[PDB]
């Protein structure tokens, strides 16, 4: 008598979960963007 | 309280997930940086021969 429990807290801890994929994601990527970055400076030096 | 456990479970997966994704996001920067320095390595090398063969054509010339 009272479905708002499971249904309602089913869709917050599985919108938790998607919120701690997104800044796994979106923080992996800086280190790939990071790396991009520091192989310019890896040339900037060469040429230099 | 069951269900403050299940609540106590996520945010432990939500830990593991966030450890995994900054223990690449070095593995990344390893790698890179592994590669940088062999990427100016070869470089640094090269000069010499380039610079070792132009001097030794100064010389006899």
């Amino acid at each position: 008598g009272l479905i708002k429990s499971l249904a309602e807290k089913e869709k917050q801890l599985l919108e938790r979960l998607e919120a701690a994929k997104k800044e796994a994601e979106e923080r992996v990527k800086r280190a790939e963007a990071e790396a991009k970055a520091l192989l310019e400076e890896a040339e900037a030096k060469a040429k230099a | 309280k069951l269900e403050a456990i299940l609540s106590q479970e996520v945010e432990a997966e939500i830990q593991a997930l966030l450890q995994e994704a900054e223990a690449k996001a070095e593995a990344v920067k390893r790698e890179a940086e592994e590669k940088a320095k062999a990427l100016l390595q070869a470089r640094e090398r090269a000069l010499e021969a380039q610079y070792r063969a132009a001097l030794r054509r100064a010389e006899s010339a």
